[PDB]
RNA sequence: UGACUGCUCCCUAGCAUGCUACUACCG
RNA sequence: GCGGUAGUAGCAUGCUAGGGAGCAG
């Protein structure tokens, strides 16, 4: 139950990743399509979290994107 | 059906031709009152199913067009929704990698580049206050993402160098504070 | 199963269409009329007219359909991705397509 | 439904039967009455049947018509289009050359695939690394299908210029690497 | 930017056939 | 007295047309 739920939450990343237009930049979309579709063929829950780190730092690292405190403040992520 | 002309003419013909009949008389009354009735009796009997169908064809209606409304709706917050979703399962997965990253970042210590899983290959933070640089940096040694790395280079908001030693409590409000760790993945 | 032995050995840039000049209302056309197949030879077209006035509907739907005049009205291409055999590019610009995730 | 040529005869008729009955007359003007209304009725209920079944015919008819309209309409639009595009390609056709490998041929039918080699005026390239690159279009000219061609520009996956002095063995790994050459002919056309 | 086939479920409209019913005409 | 015919209403059956969706090669 550990691994589907690191999946659901990659393909959730990588829609909210595209929706912010990351497909302008060639080598990000492919290291981003690279990652997310490595994590769904895992078979073991150390590979994927570590890939989901790098996934999710992808996102994190672009300042105007989203606000990261006020989806904080919403009774989510701690 | 009962708030109809036809429903009040075929009860009052109903009545009338009972009581005719429970009272007792002859043939020709009977016949009479029956060709008077069977009429209004017809004439209830189709309304009594066309409302029925109408009334439920309107109902079909409506449904269709919430459910036409609702979509339309539904297609113009994907953003939003989306990113609700994602840091919502985000808390449900509760690691501490992702814990720690998250928070870093809800603080002001954001990366720059895709944080790499190799024993190898260069990671750069911002550190934007002395706070930050007294949780995360202590020594020479970098703890980030549940991980460990090692500190090789200081740069500023005016690009000089900035050697390890200079950081103090004291010493470090006269510095361009954005701060630039690059490091090393620890084996 | 003769032809296909021997198409080995010729050139590869003799197959396929083969063109020629036609004039509609004094004006110059490219269209195909004929084929060169690796396996039934050389073919030539039976109902082909240089001379003509203007033409019908089904007219411009096949030379709109024949591959000759956007060949020939395109610049050339050099492809080193692949092995295959190019032809020419269309546009200026060389179009790269992505395929989206799902939803959950 | 209310002014129909029996209209007038079926309710004058009902009229004055329902008159007599109100008369209270003998039996035999209500036998007269219930005769005369019946067949009324019944000649009433073709007049009324008949035309509602011409009305509906007469409205599918115009319908049909109006859809064959419009169909017509836009076959006429379609061929104006095509005319167009066809005619809009045809002004880049580069008429000497062509016409100058065309009159060398023995009978006027020449391969598809040799008219952009020997007529057309632009090249373009995709290199997929720069080991690659650096074998086709090192430098500044090069040949190719036995002509001279010389660079124009140079752009890459996401459609940003580059410059030729940063395509090195050093600096590789910092460009999206579907790189695209666009070149002209030296001495011949363009 | 969305190919060629095959099968199945749901909704509406029309046509044909059958069952029953209500009046009316005719013998 | 029985049958035939003409409209009207409800119900059932099979096709055609339109729309929405699912699976397979």
């Amino acid at each position: 139950s550990k691994m589907s739920d690191v999946k659901c939450t990659s393909v959730v990343l990588l829609s909210v990743l595209q929706q912010l237009r990351v497909e302008s930049s060639s080598k990000l979309w492919a290291q981003c399509v690279q990652l997310h579709n490595d994590i769904l063929l895992a078979k073991d829950t150390t590979e994927a979290f570590e890939k989901m780190v790098s996934l999710l730092s992808v996102l994190l690292s672009m300042q105007g994107a989203v606000d990261i405190n006020k989806l904080c403040e919403e009774m989510l992520d701690n | 059906f009962s708030s109809l002309p036809s429903y009040a003419a075929f009860a009052t013909a109903q009545e009338a031709y009972e009581q005719a009949v429970a009272n007792g008389d002859s043939e020709v009354v009977l016949k009479k009152l029956k060709k008077s009735l069977n009429v209004a009796k017809s004439e209830f009997d189709r309304d009594a199913a066309m409302q029925r169908k109408l009334e439920k064809m309107a109902d079909q209606a409506m449904t269709q067009m919430y459910k036409q409304a609702r979509s339309e709706d539904k297609r113009a917050k994907v953003t939003s929704a989306m990113q609700t979703m994602l840091f919502t399962m985000l808390r449900k997965l509760d690691n501490d990698a992702l814990n720690n990253i998250i928070n870093n970042a809800r603080d002001g210590c954001v990366p720059l580049n895709i944080i790499p899983l190799t024993t190898a290959a260069k990671l750069m933070v911002v550190i934007p206050d002395y706070n930050t640089y007294k949780n995360t940096c202590d020594g020479t040694t970098f703890t980030y993402a549940s991980a460990l790395w090692e500190i090789q280079q200081v740069v500023d908001a005016d690009s000089k160098i900035v050697q390890l030693s200079e950081i103090s409590m004291d010493n470090s409000p006269n510095l361009a504070w954005p701060l630039i760790v690059t490091a090393l993945r620890a084996n | 199963n003769f032809n296909v032995l021997f198409s080995t050995v010729f050139p590869p840039t003799s197959f396929g269409p083969l063109v020629r000049k036609i004039f509609v209302d004094g004006v110059p056309f490219v269209v195909s009329t004929g084929y060169h197949f690796r396996e039934l030879g050389v073919v030539h077209n039976q109902d082909v007219n240089l001379h003509s006035s203007r033409l019908s509907f089904k007219e411009l739907l096949v030379y709109a359909a024949d591959p000759a005049m956007h060949a020939a009205s395109g610049n050339l291409l050099l492809d080193k991705r692949t092995t295959c055999f190019s032809v020419a590019a269309l546009t200026n610009n060389v179009a790269f397509q992505t395929v989206k995730p799902g939803n959950f």
